[PDB]
RNA sequence: AAAGAGAGUUUGAUCCUGGCUCAGGACGAACGCUGGCGGCGUGCCUAAUACAUGCAAGUCGAACGAACGGAAGUUAGUGGCGGACGGGUGAGUAACACGUGGGCAACCUGCCUGUAAGUUGGGGAUAACUCCGGGAAACCGGGGCUAAUACCGAAUGAUAGAGUGUGGCGCAUGCCACGCUCUUGAAAGAUGGUUUCGGCUAUCGCUUACAGAUGGGCCCGCGGUGCAUUAGCUAGUUGGUAGGGUAAUGGCCUACCAAGGCAACGAUGCAUAGCCGACCUGAGAGGGUGAUCGGCCACACUGGGACUGAGACACGGCCCAGACUCCUACGGGAGGCAGCAGUAGGGAAUCUUCCGCAAUGGACGAAAGUCUGACGGAGCAACGCCGCGUGUAUGAAGAAGGUUUUCGGAUCGUAAAGUACUGUUGUUAGAGAAGAACAAGGAUAAGAGUAACUGCUUGUCCCUUGACGGUAUCUAACCAGAAAGCCACGGCUAACUACGUGCCAGCAGCCGCGGUAAUACGUAGGUGGCAAGCGUUGUCCGGAUUUAUUGGGCGUAAAGCGCGCGCAGGCGGUCUUUUAAGUCUGAUGUGAAAGCCCCCGGCUUAACCGGGGAGGGUCAUUGGAAACUG
């Protein structure tokens, strides 16, 4: 069941996440599918840069986000588009 | 200060009065040692591309690892590579201070930044290697602020280069511009220098 | 040798403690002098000791500071 | 744009040829002397040797029969899912294993997403439990009783099979769509709202079918190693006919038939080796390597086999055989650190039998939640890279004391000592971060679906969680006080004087130094290179144009076969027309991420870490040009 999901990369104490869309099987910094975007935890005000179209396609194909990405994506503002376009 | 030495017998054997003049002429202007009065002896190739390395080296006064690495990345920018070298040394935080007139001389100027009395921006810095850019101002911060030794070295200052802006009421010291090779040394060959790294 | 090679060895320094069924380290290097002789022994690593009384050149050796 | 350093050594002296040696860079390094700190990384290269002791794979009572509780509320076994992922190692392997590019009209796919049909009716058991029996123990038999989403029939339902009709087609074998006749193939309930109880209904499930996504299977072109003092190799081998088997084509297997197939463009054999992105060096072309990080492969004490499953011939699963260790009452039994730590052994050589699921990701669950030596952190080691501390300024024709002196002086040395100043580090005491998003739970609002709810999807508020750790980081004060070694000084190669020894002791990379005035041996004074280091050894590239495509040669220095006839191969006079294999050029797809390089930004700077880009192919499809080779 392919789904997206975080990535750490960065230094110690310092992490850095690079949201991907791999498989549950593969290792947590291993193989992925493609990159949508990144995360900036440190950040006190926390950044986020999404693709907002290839998640999109994503989901329609059998996607699930995370605990931590179903956040990002609700408070970003895309999940009220993938309510929109299932029923419409 | 890395090298906590006598600072009188380097100017003595680069033959080179660091820091104005004095420490050379004057007293025996040559070299040191026992053999030092008498026996005089030529130089070859190896001994002037040598002996030009000497002279930056310790008249900024660093090491020589970071000599080697300050000399790769200036290297790497457009332009003549001697040339770029100086400049790219001159901004140093030492140096700046050292310019401002704020300490006599270099020892005193990395001790100065070192021991967490000056500031940049508006925050305290305390690398000596640190790389001034062109606009930054640089402060003392209070505290020591009025300071014997830093206001006894505020006085004996003799001028300050057309590159560097500081009045002695809110030390507020900046970089006009990017320094020319033109107005720094001029006792240097940067041409040796190169040619020795690359043998 | 600790591979089973028998070999020639040289000792430096002025005067040894070497015997007899010692255990010694070698180390490369050929001296010109001697005919067959290619290896160094290391002084000061095992029960070869250092040299007495090294004021200079004393990592060489293996002696102690005084 | 980029763009290449030489020196010593054959001779009485010279010019060439020619080997040897040196100056540079890099290690998962080791050894010797020495040793303050912080940040980021790295740490069994040998025995894929043998392994004490702990922990690394469980979960679900919302699928079915118990103990505390006056019968409210929480905890074994059957059953389902998961154990095929995550983690380790490099033995074997010279081949579709890998890299790159294609094909499958010759294939499969649990969980995930969407859509369409339904989830109707029965039957017989068996664990647990209770007795009996056997054995030291592992554990094995017999009798009786019970349930389920356990198991087995039944009704209904195939684009599953057979026989056809039509069309539209493709690459030969063949494909796509629709229609007709006949025959087979399915299922499960649980938790709640409403009504009434009939019944309906929400959620999670169950069966069949089709799509998407994901993960795999098979085939093919090209590419990357030594030996010819290794010339033949092969017999299910090579092709065909019929059948078997597989998810699928195929000598994959079998019967018959024929004798073929491969090889000097290097078969076969021996030796060595996991492959790649990449790493080191180099002006470049190349040369050497494949540790850490990422992708693929093979292995799991040594051989062989299969079961269960969507997926295995399965690291912490089973059966047999072998070697080894252990327990036996002698009948028989139990094991596998190349998982995280740790032990012995080998070695010149490599770490703690630590703290947590707080963050990320996994398995189970509807959810709290449980499990996670993955992973986050901490500990040891100057192993490497980066940063800066061992004090600053002024101060004598110049303190004493070393060391030398043609004895006047010179040098250590502005360094002492003196005065003035600072606290990075230290010691003491006070303040004290980010990493936290959550999930669940509570109110709402809007939607799809409803006879209506409960409930589901999205939005906003309330509440909740830190191993690191009182860690990082500030400000308050006192102290120049606790913090500098290593190698060389004849030339190459920066840096020279005394004393001792007397071809002895000894030094050495090469030339070569030492035989009672040694700038070369040993010690001092002084100096020169670096610095928390510095030297030696081992390995690789460079210099080496010393395998010369870039970039050498064969009269006398090494080097033209003793000469001819000639198969294969290499090369080939002049012009015209055509073709488009070589050649040049445009578009599309791809050459992952990380790494080198370019441009910006964050850590007080750097190392280090982010964002974007570039480069990298004798690559695939397709369109052009016609001078040159064909
Ligand atoms: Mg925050
Ligand atoms: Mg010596
Ligand atoms: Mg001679
Ligand atoms: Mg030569
Ligand atoms: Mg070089
Ligand atoms: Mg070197
Ligand atoms: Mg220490
Ligand atoms: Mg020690
Ligand atoms: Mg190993
Ligand atoms: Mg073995
Ligand atoms: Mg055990
Ligand atoms: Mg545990
Ligand atoms: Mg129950
Ligand atoms: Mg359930
Ligand atoms: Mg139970
Ligand atoms: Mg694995
Ligand atoms: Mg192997
Ligand atoms: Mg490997
Ligand atoms: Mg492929
Ligand atoms: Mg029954
Ligand atoms: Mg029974
Ligand atoms: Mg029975
Ligand atoms: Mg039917
Ligand atoms: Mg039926
Ligand atoms: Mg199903
Ligand atoms: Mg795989
Ligand atoms: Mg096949
Ligand atoms: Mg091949
Ligand atoms: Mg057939
Ligand atoms: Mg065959
Ligand atoms: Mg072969
Ligand atoms: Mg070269
Ligand atoms: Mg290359
Ligand atoms: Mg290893
Ligand atoms: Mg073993
Ligand atoms: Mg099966
Ligand atoms: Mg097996
Ligand atoms: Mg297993
Ligand atoms: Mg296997
Ligand atoms: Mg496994
Ligand atoms: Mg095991
Ligand atoms: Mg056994
Ligand atoms: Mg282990
Ligand atoms: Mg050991
Ligand atoms: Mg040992
Ligand atoms: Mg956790
Ligand atoms: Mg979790
Ligand atoms: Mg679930
Ligand atoms: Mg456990
Ligand atoms: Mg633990
Ligand atoms: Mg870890
Ligand atoms: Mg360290
Ligand atoms: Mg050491
Ligand atoms: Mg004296
Ligand atoms: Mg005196
Ligand atoms: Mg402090
Ligand atoms: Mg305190
Ligand atoms: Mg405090
Ligand atoms: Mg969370
Ligand atoms: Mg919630
Ligand atoms: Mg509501
Ligand atoms: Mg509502
Ligand atoms: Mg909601
Ligand atoms: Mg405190
Ligand atoms: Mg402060
Ligand atoms: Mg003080
Ligand atoms: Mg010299
Ligand atoms: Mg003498
Ligand atoms: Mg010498
Ligand atoms: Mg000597
Ligand atoms: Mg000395
Ligand atoms: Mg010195
Ligand atoms: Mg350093
Ligand atoms: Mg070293
Ligand atoms: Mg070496
Ligand atoms: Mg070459
Ligand atoms: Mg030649
Ligand atoms: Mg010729
Ligand atoms: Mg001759
Ligand atoms: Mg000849
Ligand atoms: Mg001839
Ligand atoms: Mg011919
Ligand atoms: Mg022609
Ligand atoms: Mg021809
Ligand atoms: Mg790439
Ligand atoms: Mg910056
Ligand atoms: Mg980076
Ligand atoms: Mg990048
Ligand atoms: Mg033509
Ligand atoms: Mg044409």
């Amino acid at each position: 069941a392919v789904k997206i999901r975080l990535k750490r990369m960065g230094s110690k104490k310092k992490p850095f996440y690079r949201i991907v869309v791999a498989d549950s099987r593969f290792p947590r910094d291993g193989r992925s599918i493609e990159t949508i975007g990144t995360y900036n935890p440190l950040l006190d005000p926390v950044e986020v840069k999404i693709d907002e179209e290839a998640t999109l396609k994503w989901m329609h194909n059998g996607a699930k986000p995370s605990d931590t990405v179903r956040n990002l994506l609700s408070r970003e503002g895309i999940m009220e588009k993938f309510h929109n376009q299932k029923l419409g | 200060a890395r090298y906590t030495g006598p600072s009188w017998k380097v100017s003595r054997r680069l033959g080179i009065s660091l820091s104005g003049t004095g420490k050379e002429l004057e007293r025996r202007p040559y070299a040191p040692g026992q053999h030092g009065p008498t026996q005089r002896k030529k130089i070859s190739e190896y001994g002037l591309q040598q002996a030009e390395k000497q002279k930056l080296r310790h008249m900024y006064g660093l090491t020589e690892r970071q000599f080697k690495n300050t000399f790769n990345k200036a290297g790497k920018l457009q332009g003549k590579h001697g040339e770029n070298f100086m400049i790219l040394l001159e901004q140093r935080l030492d140096n700046i201070v050292y310019r401002l007139g704020l300490a006599r001389t270099r020892r005193a100027a990395r001790q100065l930044v070192n021991h967490g009395h000056i500031t940049v921006d508006g925050k305290r810095v305390d690398i000596p290697s640190y790389q001034v850019s062109v606009g930054q101002v640089i402060s003392v911060r209070e505290k020591s602020a009025k300071n014997s030794a830093i206001a006894e070295s505020l006085e004996v200052s003799s001028f300050v280069p057309e590159y560097v802006t500081f009045d002695a009421e809110t030390l507020t010291g900046s970089l006009n511009r990017l320094p020319e090779r033109s107005e720094l040394a001029a006792e240097i060959n940067e041409a040796f220098i190169v040619e020795f790294y690359s043998r | 040798l600790s591979n089973g090679i028998e070999v020639t060895a040289y000792i430096p320094g002025i005067g040894h403690n070497l015997q007899e069924h010692s255990v010694v380290l070698i180390r490369g290097g050929r001296v010109k002098d001697l005919p067959g002789v290619r290896y160094h022994i290391v002084r000061g690593a095992l029960d070869t000791a250092g040299v007495e009384n090294r004021g200079q050149s004393r990592s060489k050796y293996g002696t102690k500071k005084p």
